[PDB]
């Protein structure tokens, strides 16, 4: 994508300084579509249910970069938990290939 | 109607009335010396303060009207 | 030293439906309302007192608030092993000093037995309440474990759908049943099922608008929804008795604040011209937009919002208009959809409408309704969607109940005897207690009847007072009032019967009399004659005339 | 050394005499939000001839003791009223109750009145009565020029003196007799 965490935040702080009504970036846009994109692939082949990390940026003040996240709790058993994550492993491998 | 689980207290005019206390040659006074208490008492404050405090204003009061 | 766990009572069915909801005695005691048509809203007119008891009242007060800084200085400055809490031990900042903290020591504290008081079992037309005794000066308190039961006007139920057995019962717990009690998380990745967005859809066909929210809590609804779209270079123009709840929002949203005095249009339109005229601070660029917030009534006054004055000006103004209406969402209108509808005015005059379900529905939440691409924008925009918690199920399920309800829709006629119940019950109180000679504040339909004491030390010995007649009231006081003007709040009830009503005129009309609370002037009837009425007179002609549109002055 | 992000840092005066500085946005919009409680019962109901009263009263009881005299006794009603006036009015800085931040925590009652705006009814009330009590004293009974003098001193400069508009907005820090003030 061509840009950098530090570029980012010194848009967004120039944004909020300059009391701007229309506040869009593209880059970050991209990003989270990609991100959304490796969701819907591990969800549509695989039985398999993950979210990423859902923020809004033009409400913080601090640096911060769209991610991913997986949760578990106390009621499952280890061999699902083994395959979900291969699953998710394959998942990512497949969908960031083709460079 | 129906029924319920409210105890209803009686109001000080009934129980007065029922419990034959009510006699006008002795009581008149009474009634007097209770409005001039409670009207002294209420318009000022007495009910808010403390022991200590409350007795001093009352003797301060009572060496006012004694002088 | 401890509060104690009590054991439920174990009675008949009959029984505990009769102290949750009460029957009906005569189809005579009910009462439907007609609507205004658009007709003008007349200046409201305010009674006043005698010289001496405000002369009285700056007296007490005075002498109060001399004497608690002469208690301060002297402990301050003798005995400082007793005063640990105040001072510095190593180093260290006590929490709070003595001076922020004056007026919750000094004064507030000889009185914090009429304030706080527990509680059990479901809020009803009898309350139970714990018993306890007082030790020191409020210090402390000890229970020993005995309950009794009280009619209360306090508790905010107004159509009294606060019930142990019901068809709202039976669909919560239905809904126990079938969802669990555990929620996923934030509505943006997991937390949404299919009841919200049914009661999304029926929230918004009731209000009259085309979309709308629901959120888990109405404080922080209005302390979150203002940043979203306001900025430091707009302006809010806001009256100057609004919620807490308003004022930490915009706090929060960080722009300007203009505030205008209780009741007053010409004012508001000259500030509103003023303001478009001179602009920006420092720089006369100009506004980039401008909003007007308003409540629809007023709880501590008891007072309605001249609707129409305001969308005249801000149609002829171009500006925005919020309206905040969560004691007048359920309770009010010939079928109870707000103040849009004794007014006449069509709800697409008002940008944003906002309400709770706490007052009337018997449930926790709130929302907001708008039009589609507001609500399209604010999904998105919102801090509280893709942060914070999502609301349970069972209050759902509660929510949804009471507003098929008063629809119509799940029984054919419950809501409506529920409406002319309340509206009768407040017309004859209100009018009775002002032909018993006292002195209250309304617009003749409004639940809230707030009653006016206005020496310091006539509240506590009037809640102490209908405290031994097992009478449940709240009376407050500074500075959440003016210093002179104390009141009672009465909170008038569906559950309530007539001859409740009739109990309480007999006892407040004694306590009264002993107390000195009754001082009436011409100004409140209308005749123009001060009226002293006997009881038996009142309680034989009050409930006959409280029909007629003419008796009240306001 | 470390700049904060936000910075609300208390600074103090540093001169012999020196003015306060004018507030900023963030402040005013502080003050503006919510009613200040301290000044608005000033100007209700029943809140001036309650200083009448108290006259009244004070000089009915300093004239209740047998062995006091008539110039004393107006003398130690004087010492009554203007201490009261000036220890309500002038002393204390700050709000009991809890505003927003510090909100008005340097500026007095006095400087509270009807949100800063200057001749106002209320504030000639409250400047005409100590002359007019201070006339009637005068023309009263006989006096002295000994006492007079200094009673007419402690008149001007313990209640005429601070409602000046030369005096608002105004502190004087002597650098050992009275503390620092915050600006
Ligand atoms: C018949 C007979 C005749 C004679 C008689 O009896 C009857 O007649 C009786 C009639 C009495 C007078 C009646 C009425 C008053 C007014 C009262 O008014 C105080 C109100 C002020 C505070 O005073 C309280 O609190 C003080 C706290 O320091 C206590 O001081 C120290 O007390 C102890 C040592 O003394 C030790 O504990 C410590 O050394 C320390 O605590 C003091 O005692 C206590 O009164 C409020 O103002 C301040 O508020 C802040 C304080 O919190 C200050 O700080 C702030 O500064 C920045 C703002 O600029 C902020 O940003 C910062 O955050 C923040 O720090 C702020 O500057 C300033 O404005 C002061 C007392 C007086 C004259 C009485 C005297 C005694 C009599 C003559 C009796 C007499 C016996
Ligand atoms: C041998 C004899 C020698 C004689 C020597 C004479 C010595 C004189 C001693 C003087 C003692 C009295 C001096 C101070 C007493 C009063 C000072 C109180 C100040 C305490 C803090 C004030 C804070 C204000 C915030 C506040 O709560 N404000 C208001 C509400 O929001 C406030 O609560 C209300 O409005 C009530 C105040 C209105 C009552 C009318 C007062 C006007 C006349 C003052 C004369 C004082 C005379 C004292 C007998």
């Amino acid at each position: 994508f061509g840009y950098t965490c530090e570029q980012l935040f010194e848009t967004m702080s120039a944004l909020q300084k300059k009391s701007q009504t229309n506040k869009f970036i593209e880059p970050y846009e991209e990003e989270e579509k990609f991100l959304q994109s490796i969701v819907d692939h591990a969800l549509i082949n695989y039985n398999v249910l993950i979210t990423r990390n859902t923020i809004v940026l033009k409400q913080e003040t601090l640096p911060i970069v769209p991610s991913l996240k997986i949760c578990c709790n106390a009621a499952m058993s280890p061999e699902e938990l083994k395959n979900a994550c291969e699953s998710v492993k394959q998942s990512i491998l497949a969908c960031c290939q083709e460079s | 109607q129906h029924k319920s689980s409210m105890v209803y207290i009686p109001t000080t005019k009934e129980a007065k009335r029922r419990n034959g206390k009510s006699e006008g040659i002795l009581n008149t006074i009474e009634e007097v010396v209770e409005k001039l208490y409670w009207t002294y008492y209420i318009h000022l404050p007495f009910y808010l303060m403390a022991s200590f405090d409350s007795f001093f204003l009352h003797v301060f009061f009572l060496t006012i009207f004694s002088l | 030293t401890r509060v104690p766990l009590c054991e439920p009572e174990e009675l008949p069915d009959d029984i505990q439906k009769e102290n949750e909801y009460g029957t009906l005695d005569s189809p005579g005691h009910l009462y439907q309302v007609k609507s205004r048509h658009g007709k003008p809203l007349p200046e409201p007119v305010v009674d006043t007192p005698p010289y001496y008891i405000s002369l009285l009242t700056y007296l007490n007060y005075l002498i109060l608030i001399i004497l608690g800084h002469v208690h301060d200085f002297l402990g301050m400055t003798f005995q400082k092993n007793k005063h640990l809490d105040l001072l510095e031990h190593d180093g260290l900042a006590p929490w709070f000093s003595n001076f922020e903290s004056f007026y919750v020591r000094r004064i507030k504290m000889r009185i914090d037995d009429c304030f706080s008081r527990p509680t059990t079992g479901v809020p009803g037309r009898f309350i139970r309440c714990i018993d306890r005794i007082s030790h020191n000066i409020n210090e402390y308190f000890t229970y020993s474990g005995a309950v009794y039961p009280c009619m209360n006007l306090s508790s905010y139920n107004y159509l009294g759908f606060a019930q142990s057995k019901g068809q709202c019962t039976d669909a919560a717990l239905e809904s126990v049943d079938k969802y669990s009690i555990q929620s996923g998380g934030p509505r943006a990745q997991i937390g949404t099922t299919d009841l919200h967005i049914k009661a999304e859809k029926l929230v918004a066909r009731f209000i009259g608008k085309e979309d709308a929210l629901v959120f888990s809590m109405g404080y922080g609804t209005n302390a979150n929804l203002f940043n979203a779209f306001l900025d430091k270079k707009c302006l809010v123009i806001s009256d100057e008795l609004n919620h807490t709840s308003i004022r930490t929002g915009v706090r929060l949203s960080g722009a300007a604040v203009r505030t205008f005095k209780h009741g007053d249009m010409v004012g508001l339109e000259k500030l509103i011209r003023e303001q478009i005229v001179l602009g920006q601070p420092k720089t006369n660029r100009p506004w980039k937009k401008i909003l007007i917030c308003a409540e629809g009534l007023f709880s501590m006054e008891g007072t309605l919002c001249n609707l129409p004055k305001l969308v005249e000006l801000k149609k002829k103004y171009k500006c925005y208009l919020f309206i905040d209406e969560a004691h007048s969402i359920g309770a009010m209108g010939p079928t109870g959809r707000g103040v849009c509808e004794i007014f006449g005015v069509d709800p697409k005059d008002v940008d944003i409408l906002m309400g709770t379900f706490t007052k009337s529905f018997g449930a926790a939440g709130g929302y907001i309704a708008a039009d589609q691409w507001i609500i399209d924008r604010l999904r998105l925009d919102l801090t509280t969607v893709s942060y914070s918690e999502s609301m349970p199920a069972p209050v759902l399920a509660q929510t949804i109940s009471s507003l098929q309800t008063i629809s119509g829709e799940i029984c054919p006629g419950q809501g409506t005897e529920r409406l002319q119940r309340i509206a009768f019950n407040s017309r004859y109180l209100r009018l009775a207690l002002q032909r018993l000679g006292f002195i209250v504040y309304g617009v003749a339909d409004s639940p809230v009847i707030p009653l006016l004491l206005y020496c310091p030390s006539k509240m506590p010995a009037f809640s102490r007072m209908m405290l031994q007649r097992r009478i449940a009231v709240v009376v407050v006081a500074y500075p959440a009032t003016p210093l002179i003007e104390s009141r009672v709040r009465f909170c008038m009830s569906a559950s309530l019967t007539k001859e409740d009503i009739d109990y309480l005129l007999r006892h407040v009309s004694e306590v009264g009399d002993k107390l000195n609370l009754k001082s009436n002037s011409g100004k409140s009837s209308y005749d123009g004659k001060r009226q002293r009425w006997d009881i038996e007179e009142v309680i034989r002609r009050t409930p006959e005339d409280c029909k007629d549109d003419k008796y009240f002055v306001n | 050394t470390t700049e904060p992000v936000k910075d609300h840092r208390r600074r103090r005066a540093a001169a012999i005499i020196s003015h306060v500085e004018p507030e900023t946005f963030e402040d005013e919009n502080d003050q503006q939000l919510l009613p200040n409680m301290n000044a608005t019962w000033v100007d209700q109901r029943g809140a001036w001839i309650i200083h009448v009263v108290i006259i009244i009263l004070l000089k009915l009881f300093y004239n209740l003791f047998p062995g006091v005299t008539t110039e004393w006794s107006w003398t130690l009603t004087n010492m009554t009223y203007v201490i009261g006036s000036y220890v309500m009015f002038h002393l204390i800085k700050g709000t009991p109750f809890d505003f927003n931040g510090g909100a008005y925590d340097n500026l007095t009652m006095w400087e509270q009145i009807d949100d800063e705006t200057l001749y106002t009814p209320s504030r000639k009330f409250l400047i005409s009565v100590p002359i007019a009590l201070f006339l009637v004293s005068t023309h009263y009974a006989h006096y002295d020029l000994k006492l007079f003098s200094w009673n007419c001193f402690l008149t001007t400069f313990g209640a005429v003196v601070p409602k000046l508009p030369v005096t608002h907005r105004l502190r004087i820090s002597i650098p050992g007799i009275t503390g620092r003030a915050q600006i």
